[PDB]
């Protein structure tokens, strides 16, 4: 029996209003599951998978304008948070109780990643620089800074000594966590990024395009190996899957396109999501696929090992 | 308008203190004062128009 | 368009939205500071952010980015950690040398000055920044003159402008040189039931100061004078305070009833917390003076529910405490919650003190110096003068 | 092939916050070299360069606000200072004390400069006149009138009889003190001038504008001879030098050009400050250059003769 990747659920009003930012964790073994959602109306809602559906954990807030990122820690049960008004928070997933809220000034911070073993929060800023925050501990450890542009979209990688930084011009710049050394800068596109992905095992980075080309890339050298040309309008994110076989995309032409990197094509095509999706993301495994689009629908596919 | 009078004690304990409120900026945000008098909020007429 | 319909919660929203599509632009993060700045200012953190941000990312929107986020700062109160260079007196006097043209600059220079002087009185110092009211409102008139047409938008500057120079003149102190401004407008044009109230205003300062007994005649003339010009929340909460002075308490209350139902209907949140917490301490402190009559403490008990209804101001639990312990003194319940007011923190400094004045005072009354030495102690880990100097003058009598 | 430019002294902090004018006195017969400062606070620090180092002399204060002019004479120890406190005390500079006070809103005073005698310290008014008042002689003895906008420059040609006047949205204005007949009105930049100045001997005024141009005008007639266009952001002031080859210039980029009107080209440019330049001025002899800027700082260069 072929099982084919199907719609399973649809959750009809998540939000009053657009969601933008969605982060799946299998931090606890047991039934957790954690899903967290930032949807522009400065709420950050925790919701859990518990056998087939989504039950709402609860809504917690404090925030001034439009949550822009969110991130989940796969070491220690923790969240945090990004709005625009670049004030930064962390919450306890156990009694929604904002253990710390890093400040910080006009231009500090525009979206988040944890450390693997969640311990830096790598960050962006409005005029280049990527500076760091210790996580829980200190404020500020250092700030890696470049020339440049607005840095939209900020990667990390998995293992370590990488740290990938997408910006508005559409040029990438990676830096080895290790020392702070530009390792090499890869001209990219003539438009932004929006999204940076590593692989697992990062041997292979993948860069998402506002001009609708997805463009794939190797850690060793700037050789541009790839080059994905089915979304008719801009693409938002991209996500991959524990083994390197395939990756979610999420266009803003309201279509969701899962690419493989062996063939380099579209595998399968999604038509849901009346409105744009800004929102991607793999469960523990292969398996469940999660979309967060501008309408208030929280949308869970199935895509089998 | 129904009494027009009311009679009170002004000192009426020398330990206890009068309450002042005076209060800062269109958010809510209030203080207290020592020194008896009027209420004296801030920004009377309100935001200017800008 | 959204605002055509009157949502007002959606614009700010759009706006948001537009921006983070966009993140450049400084001219979008302007905007969106301007319109948190008009519409939903309780976001006054995030305009002043905003603000900041479009600044930043250029030089030449200077002018109107600076101004937005003086305005939202000015919002805002004094929420900061008494930092210099970046009070709101600094970033609107940075505007102001931006561009010298637009007449708002000027009128925030006003408000700026004022609440200056509020701070300085809270922290009880000195007044400073006295006489420049009348300069500020000369340039904000000739600035004025110089705008094409945005006819109703400058007459609201004007007419602002106007009444918060009266207002400056009257706090400073010099009375003749307002009544002089109101004299020589009043005779440029006919009446206009506006200015009249600040007419009335400057003339009932020097009485009322000093205790006296008023004529039916003016009072009656008062409250008709408030009566012309109606719908304005401020005006009736000043007539409030007017019969509280001379001492007609109900009266008031009816006053302040009437603005809250005003600000009610007009959709504003700041005025009706105003209302109801000036209610609220008007029968506390007429229950003071232990009357009789015992309704006053049922309107301190709604009042102050209704205003933790909307939101969480400190000052309306210390107002329940203060009618618990006044009202049944009592023993655990008063001790407990001015304990648990002066103990979890953000609190603001005055009512912690004034609730560790009372439980000190309630803590003595039934003796236990162990606590009462937690008191002393959690004093000095504080600055304080008045609890541990009183406490000592009667700890031995 | 340029001579030998540097910087002697830099001073950490002088104020707590921007300063916003600066003029330079050899007042006294002996080389005597005072530099007062403005900033945004009341301070009005009295600086004295002596051998190799600013030394604070004065602290004197007054003022509630911000101060946005102050002045320096030649002839007498006396100076000068407005803000927007709607007061233009002038002080004593040998006792550190006020000498007067006069009452004057952004309707009767904005920018200060004083009379090639120093006896007569006209400023800029807000309805496009220029008032002259009277030092130790009291108050407006006259107006000059142009029909105009805000008007924001003042200067005097070192001869006398040449009074110039720059104004929001471009125009010049040209008048001769001695029957106070307005010569000409050139039409410049279109945006706010904010800086103007004479040359030794009165045959050259050079303008700056908001739009980072430098107009070379030629007196007694209305004669351009070039645009100076090096800067890449507003300029905020233009000092000329002692001798009639060069002028100094400040941008708000963050740079301190130096031009030489021979050739109309930049011959050094200064890349020392971190924030906007908010004053330039020669000394004496011309050979060093102070700055002052919104950062806290004070340059002293050096410009060999």
């Amino acid at each position: 029996m072929t099982n084919q990747y199907g719609i399973l659920f649809k959750q009809e009003q998540a939000h009053d209003d657009a969601i933008w930012s969605v982060a799946w964790g299998t931090n606890k073994k047991e039934n957790s599951e954690t899903v967290v959602t930032g949807s522009l109306d400065d709420l950050v809602k925790v919701w859990k998978w518990r056998d087939e559906r989504l039950d709402l954990q609860w809504s917690l807030e404090g925030h001034q304008l439009g949550v822009v990122s969110v991130d989940i820690s796969h070491t220690l049960p923790i969240a945090a948070s990004s709005s625009l008004d670049a004030h930064i928070r962390l919450w306890d997933l156990e009694n929604g109780k904002q253990i710390k809220s890093i400040d910080a000034g006009p231009v500090d911070a525009w979206t988040l990643a944890f450390s693997p073993d969640s311990q830096y929060l790598a960050t962006g800023t409005h005029v280049g620089k990527v500076n760091i925050f210790g996580v829980e501990s200190g404020k500020k450890e250092y700030s890696l800074d470049t020339r440049g542009k607005f840095i939209l979209s900020i990667a990390y990688s998995p293992d370590g000594k990488y740290l990938a930084s997408g910006a508005i011009d559409g040029i990438i710049n990676i830096f080895d966590i290790a020392t702070g050394k530009l390792l090499h800068t890869l001209e990219g596109h003539a438009m932004p990024i929006r999204s940076l992905t590593f692989s697992p095992d990062s041997q292979l980075l993948v860069t998402a395009s506002d001009d609708g080309y997805i463009k794939i890339y190797d850690v060793q050298h700037a050789n541009l190996a790839g080059t994905l040309s089915g979304h008719a309008s801009w693409v938002l994110n991209v996500a991959f899957c524990p083994d390197d076989t395939h990756f979610v995309s999420s266009s803003s032409d309201k279509s969701v396109k899962v690419w493989d990197v062996g063939t380099r094509t579209c595998v399968h095509t999604f038509f849901d999501h009346q409105d744009q999706v800004w929102g991607v993301k793999y469960n523990g495994n292969g398996s469940k696929i999660v979309s967060v689009g501008d309408d208030q629908e929280i949308h869970i596919y199935d895509c089998p090992i | 308008m129904m009494e027009t009078e009311r009679l009170v004690l002004p000192p009426p304990d020398p330990l206890d203190l009068p309450l002042r409120a005076v209060e800062l900026g269109c958010t809510g945000h209030w203080e207290l004062l020592n020194l008896p008098g009027a209420p004296e909020s801030s920004l009377p007429h309100g935001l200017p128009p800008c | 368009i959204y605002a055509l319909q009157g949502r007002s919660v959606a614009v700010q929203k759009q706006i948001s939205k537009a921006v983070h599509s966009n993140p450049g632009d400084p001219a979008l993060w302007s905007l969106l500071s301007r319109v948190v700045a008009q519409y939903a200012q309780r976001n006054a953190k995030g305009g002043v952010v905003a603000g900041n941000v479009a600044h930043i990312l250029d030089s030449n929107h200077g002018k109107k980015a600076l101004l937005y986020t003086a305005v939202n700062q000015l919002a805002m109160g004094s929420s900061s950690a008494e930092d210099e260079k970046n009070t709101a007196l600094k970033t609107i006097q940075k505007a102001a040398l931006l561009s010298p043209g637009d007449p708002a600059i000027w009128a925030g220079l006003m408000a700026a000055c004022h609440a200056d002087d509020k701070l300085a009185l809270v922290n009880n110092t000195q007044p400073k920044r006295i006489d420049l009211y009348l300069a500020l409102l000369s340039a904000v008139s000739a600035s004025i003159k110089d705008e094409k047409f945005f006819e109703n938008y400058n007459q609201s500057l004007e007419k602002w402008s106007l009444s918060q120079a009266v207002t400056g003149l009257i706090d400073t102190g010099r009375i003749s040189e307002a009544e002089t401004l109101c004299t020589k407008n009043l005779k440029s044009n006919p009446d206009q039931p506006a200015v009249i109230l600040l007419l009335r205003q400057v003339q009932c300062k020097p009485l009322l100061e000093s205790q006296k007994p008023l004529p039916d005649a003016v009072l009656e003339e008062l409250q008709k004078t408030v009566m012309s010009n109606s719908t304005s929340v401020p005006a009736w909460q000043w007539l409030a305070h007017v019969y509280q002075s001379q001492g007609m308490m109900r009266a008031a209350e009816m006053c302040y009833r009437k603005s809250l139902q005003l600000a009610s209907q007009r959709g504003s949140w700041s005025g009706k917390l105003s209302s109801l917490l000036r209610l609220a301490l008007l029968a506390l402190k007429v229950c003071m003076a232990n009357i009789s009559n015992d309704h006053w403490p049922s309107l301190v008990q709604e009042a102050t529910t209704e205003a933790l209804k909307l939101c969480f101001c400190p000052l309306a639990v210390l107002l329940q405490a203060l009618l618990q312990f006044k009202r049944k003194m009592g023993a655990r319940e008063t001790r407990r919650l001015l304990e648990r007011v002066v103990y979890q923190p953000g609190y603001p400094k005055s009512i912690a003190s004034t609730a560790r004045w009372y439980l000190l005072r309630h803590l003595y009354a039934k003796d236990d110096y162990e606590l009462i030495d937690v008191l002393v102690n959690n004093a000095k880990t504080h600055g304080d003068t008045r609890a541990l100097e009183l406490n000592q003058r009667l700890s031995s009598q």
